[PDB]
């Protein structure tokens, strides 16, 4: 019939009985990078399940015998960090000699290189089976621990490089098992009183700066502003991209000698002004996003034709192609302090990226339509997902998992932001409402109702106190957070508002059209 | 054993290679060919009077839809 | 007991604060004259003394603004004429 | 073609200083936290750090001309108007941008003779 | 107003019920190893009188489609010319002639003895040197299958295995670079 | 071309391939066969 919500809470706590959850939301990352250590190693098996189950009588000797005859001949840079390394492998490989123990394999491996302190070297030559390791005291708790060894990243990476020929998974058996490596890259009242009167801010700290676009023909997606205000980007229709000058520095494109947009039919020689305007056409649809990189240096800006194409400022051309959700791109973003960057596709899932490769490295999977919003943490740590199946998720940079699911829109979200402190979190969509949900509890604590259209953006105040919620209504609220909570309406008088961004100094820049 | 991969690659392009993991991609390409192609002669087997058999006359009917032609004798 | 202040072969002074929960050396001050200091003396607080290999004697007054754009200022400059390798008060 | 222009949201209800709570706070930063009192200094300029308060464009001004274009002759003022000042410039939450031509000026007549 | 929407029909609810591979030997399924497949998936729908020209047609139709995506492939990467229309037979040499020279044009209005044709062919157009491709990577499949669309006209096919390819790409990045670099310095 | 409150449902859907087994679990139609065979017959 109908389900109500006391028998889905019984049934929750019926399967914590069944898988024993009888028995924490902390904010401390001592105790959480503490926690991350335990379970890193609690139980490592990656080629456990593809271990050399074969007979092999002749392998260790042949492969330890490879090991001297590369790692010490022409060779002196790299080999200082790893010349200790050959000392315990024999010690190890002896003990798995004594564990299969053989009659004459064994004698045969330690008298033929018996020359690669004295004293466990003669503690197995007097010892041959398994139960004289086990009462000596000494050589069962070598085989219980593990020898760690810090390395360079480059001494791995050489040693990376000699595993992987061939015959090297016996000796990949030791590593996976028995070595663990580290890798290193007079009241004075009224002072008081004004100290609690005006940390209270109507602030009436509004500022408004408006960018305004002529009449020109009807389209046109986004415009971002850069974070230094040195550049104005937009995106239109017809796979146009076009950057203006905020400064009036007139700036000068430099040669490339390769050029993308050009056929450069075969009748061609390669031989080898003005500013305020300059297309970018490198798309083959429309544009739906466009986001910098924090310093003025770069532009990312999916595009329909399911490609996303990195813009270069010091050349000015097209220069990095990602072929990845062959599907169409919606949202695009960029991660602070630009490190990495994710864009959501009709496939249901948000992809993280890297500024490294052309290929996604995570996949989050999960949502039930094409998602639309998404967002990185401040700290770079946190992704947030949003869908029109009136679903905000909430995933990990790292694990790729999915911590929280925040439930209770009407209808499709169409705006994201986080919180600069990172502990608040805002949503909105098509049901007119601005909502704000709790990192930690989760839960919704404010229903604010003061748009009657869509929302189309929100950014938070660099105080975290103040947010402006950009609608298709031709209003600009901005409202208080530390309907009777807002600062002050803004008239529309132009079609509608595109962007909305604080960077300092509390500067409002509303973008719309004429 | 007999035709596995290289021979069909010359039997089209006699200098061409290919890589390690794309075999296995084309094989699965065929796996899935292979599974289409008989649960839709299935449902079409169970069309013909609610059951009566895996006729390659049907088959051919069938082939509309992959734009081929079996040589054989139809 | 608050701060360090380091003597430096080219520099004139270096000003820099060692906290205890922090553990870190932090680095907020400098100053614009360069000199070949060879030793230093304290008087108080607030003021750092600094001889030279030339004898060049200074007295350096910070200004009560300091984070505890700070280039130090000079109250007192003067060449006695001769080397003085060494600065005490008492 | 695009263009930018300013709005506010001449004297807009802004200047005049009519909100019940900026003549009491002007009474007592320009009579208790100026001149002689000692020992005041790091309190009110810290609190007056952390608050940005912009928007009145009255004060901050009155400061500058009748303290560097009157006070020039004397001491012991002009030293805290420059601390003051400097401390201002540290205020990531203060629109300096353009009101460059009605500060520096003053700036110059402090280093004029 | 939000409840005129409708919302899409699952897929995952229509399924079919399990009463009770050719992909890790490597092998093209023979005769022999495609019949056990064809029994046991024709005892759920009920069906008899197991014959085997339905086989044979099944093998040569795998035969032909997996010719259909290798031609597709070499045609992304490799020359080749038409003749009468849409037939492709050459898939080899630089016989075809640059357009942009006055000799080409009067060679292709003219259209011991077979040796000299050949060099009109082979001698003709190109560079000195022509260098090969390298081998066919995950990144030229998955491009060959965007253009053409039609190799694949299954969206139960084409969908599931798409993805797949997308999560097989790989390229070296800038550390193992200097690997490379460090093994050429050290047999020169 | 009719409004009613209930949903149209076409009930001939794209019949991606999978079956149901265990009510919670699905197969792309292949590799669980002989598996599925081992644990049902022995288990129970």
């Amino acid at each position: 019939k109908r389900v109500r919500t006391e028998q889905i809470q019984m049934a929750v706590s019926c399967y914590l009985k069944r898988r024993q959850y009888v028995d924490r939301l902390s904010q401390t990352a001592e105790e959480m990078a503490a926690n991350l250590t335990v379970q890193s190693e609690s139980g490592c098996a990656n080629i456990v399940s593809a271990a050399p189950c074969q007979a092999e009588p002749q392998q260790y000797e042949v492969q330890f015998g490879r090991l001297r005859n590369f790692l010490t001949d022409s060779d002196s840079q790299h080999s200082h960090e790893v010349m200790p390394l050959l000392y315990p492998l024999f010690v190890y490989l002896h003990l798995n000699l004594v564990q299969n123990s053989p009659k004459s394999t064994v004698e045969s491996f330690y008298s033929r290189f018996h020359g690669m302190q004295k004293d466990v070297i003669e503690q197995l030559q007097t010892t041959q089976t398994i139960q004289d390791i086990l009462s000596n005291f000494k050589l069962r708790a070598f085989l219980d621990n593990k020898y760690v060894v810090r390395l360079q990243e480059d001494s791995y990476n050489y040693l990376i490089r000699y595993l992987q020929s061939d015959n090297n998974t016996a000796l990949c058996k030791v590593l996976t098992l028995h070595i663990h490596l580290d890798v290193q890259p007079n009241e004075a009242a009224l002072e008081v009183l004004q100290e609690s009167i005006k940390r209270v801010k109507p602030p009436s700290l509004t500022t408004i700066c408006f960018y305004a676009f002529y009449n020109t023909e009807q389209l046109l997606n986004t415009a971002e502003i850069s974070p230094d205000s040195k550049l104005l980007a937009a995106g239109f229709d017809n796979s146009c991209i076009k950057l203006w000058s905020l400064r009036s520095k007139k700036l000068k494109s430099e040669p490339h000698q390769v050029d993308v947009s050009r056929i450069h039919l075969a009748c061609d020689i390669l031989e080898e002004a003005g500013t305020e305007m300059k297309i970018l056409r490198g798309h083959c649809g429309p544009v739906y996003s466009t986001r910098f990189l924090a310093d003025s240096s770069g532009l990312l800006s999916c595009s329909e034709d399911m490609s996303i194409r990195y813009w270069d400022l010091g050349s000015f051309t097209n220069t990095v192609l990602y072929q990845g959700h062959a599907y169409p791109v919606w949202d695009l973003d960029i991660s602070p302090y630009s490190l990495y960057f994710a864009s959501g596709s009709h496939d249901r899932t948000a992809r993280l990226w890297s500024f490294d490769r052309t290929y996604p490295l995570r996949i989050y999977a999960g949502h039930l339509a094409d998602v639309d919003c998404v967002k990185f943490h401040p700290n770079s740590n946190y992704l947030a997902t949003g869908s029109t199946d009136k679903t905000v998720r909430l995933w990990s940079a790292q694990q790729g998992n999915s911590v929280r699911l925040f439930t209770g829109h009407r209808g499709p979200v169409l705006s994201l932001a986080f919180s600069p402190n990172g502990k608040y979190l805002a949503s909105a969509g098509e049901d007119q409402r601005l909502k704000l949900w709790d990192l930690a509890s989760g839960t919704l604590y404010k229903e604010l109702r003061g748009h009657t259209d869509n929302i189309t953006s929100l950014t938070f105040s660099p105080d975290s106190g103040l947010i402006a919620s950009a609608s298709m209504d031709n209003s600009v609220r901005v409202w208080d957070i530390r309907s009777s909570e807002l600062v002050g309406v803004y008239t529309g008088q132009m079609s509608n508002v595109l962007s909305v961004q604080f960077m300092a100094c509390n500067l409002l820049l509303v973008t719309g059209i004429t | 054993t007999k035709k596995k991969l290289q021979d069909l690659v010359r039997e089209v392009d006699p200098n061409e290679q290919l890589d390690e993991d794309v075999e296995e991609m084309l094989l699965q390409i065929a796996d899935d060919f292979i599974e289409s192609v008989v649960t839709a002669a299935c449902q079409l087997a169970r069309h013909r009077k609610s059951s009566t058999l895996e006729v390659k006359d049907v088959q051919l009917h069938l082939e509309r839809q992959w734009n081929m032609w079996i040589p054989g004798f139809g | 007991g608050h701060r360090v202040i380091v003597s430096d072969v080219q520099e004139s002074f270096i000003w820099v604060r060692y906290k205890r929960n922090e553990n870190q050396l932090i680095i907020f001050a400098d100053d614009t004259y360069p000199r070949w200091v060879t030793t230093a003396s304290l008087l108080d607080y607030d003021t750092v003394a600094g001889a030279d290999k030339f004898g060049n004697i200074c007295v350096v007054r910070l200004p009560p603004n300091t984070n505890d754009s700070q280039k130090a200022e000079v109250i007192m400059n003067y060449h006695v004429g001769e080397t003085v390798l060494s600065l005490q008060k008492t | 073609a695009v263009r930018v222009h300013v709005s506010y949201l001449s004297v807009p209800s802004a200047v005049s200083s009519l909100t019940d709570d900026l003549l009491k706070y002007y009474h007592q930063v320009t009579r208790a936290v100026l001149g002689d009192d000692p020992q005041l200094m790091k309190v009110a300029l810290q609190d007056l750090q952390t608050n940005s308060k912009i928007g009145a464009l009255l004060p901050y001004f009155v400061y500058v001309v009748s303290g560097v274009k009157s006070v020039s002759h004397d001491l012991e003022q002009l030293h805290r108007l420059l601390q003051v000042a400097r401390s201002l410039f540290r205020n990531p939450h203060l629109c300096l941008g353009p009101y460059v031509r009605c500060l520096v000026g003053s700036v110059l007549y402090c280093v004029l003779e | 107003k939000f409840d005129h929407r409708f919302q899409p029909q699952n897929p995952l609810s229509g399924a079919q019920q399990f009463v009770a591979l050719c992909s890790h030997t490597m092998m093209l399924p023979t005769r022999g190893q495609l019949e056990g497949r064809m029994i046991v998936t024709a005892y759920e729908h009920g069906l008899d009188n197991v014959t085997e020209e339905a086989v044979s047609a099944v093998v040569y139709a795998v035969e032909n489609h997996l010719k259909d995506i290798l031609t597709s492939v070499v045609s992304r990467r490799k020359a080749y010319r038409l003749r009468d229309g849409h037939f492709k037979y050459a898939f080899g040499s630089n016989v075809t002639p640059q357009p942009y020279l006055k000799n080409s044009v009067v060679a292709y209005n003219n259209l011991d003895d077979a040796e000299q044709q050949a060099a009109l062919l082979l001698a003709c157009s190109g560079d000195t040197l022509p260098a090969s491709l390298p081998p066919v990577n995950m990144y030229d499949l998955f491009e060959a299958l965007q253009v053409h669309r039609e190799v694949i006209p299954t969206h139960t096919v084409y969908a599931l295995n798409i993805e797949r390819i997308i999560t097989k790409l790989w390229h070296p990045n800038h550390e193992e670079l200097q690997q490379d670099k460090v093994h050429r310095q050290r047999l020169a | 071309c009719h409004y009613s409150g209930h949903h149209p449902q076409p009930a001939s859907f794209c019949t991606f391939g999978s079956r149901q087994i265990g009510r919670g679990y699905y197969v792309f139609d292949s590799r669980w066969n002989r598996l599925r065979c081992a644990l049902n017959l022995m288990v129970e």
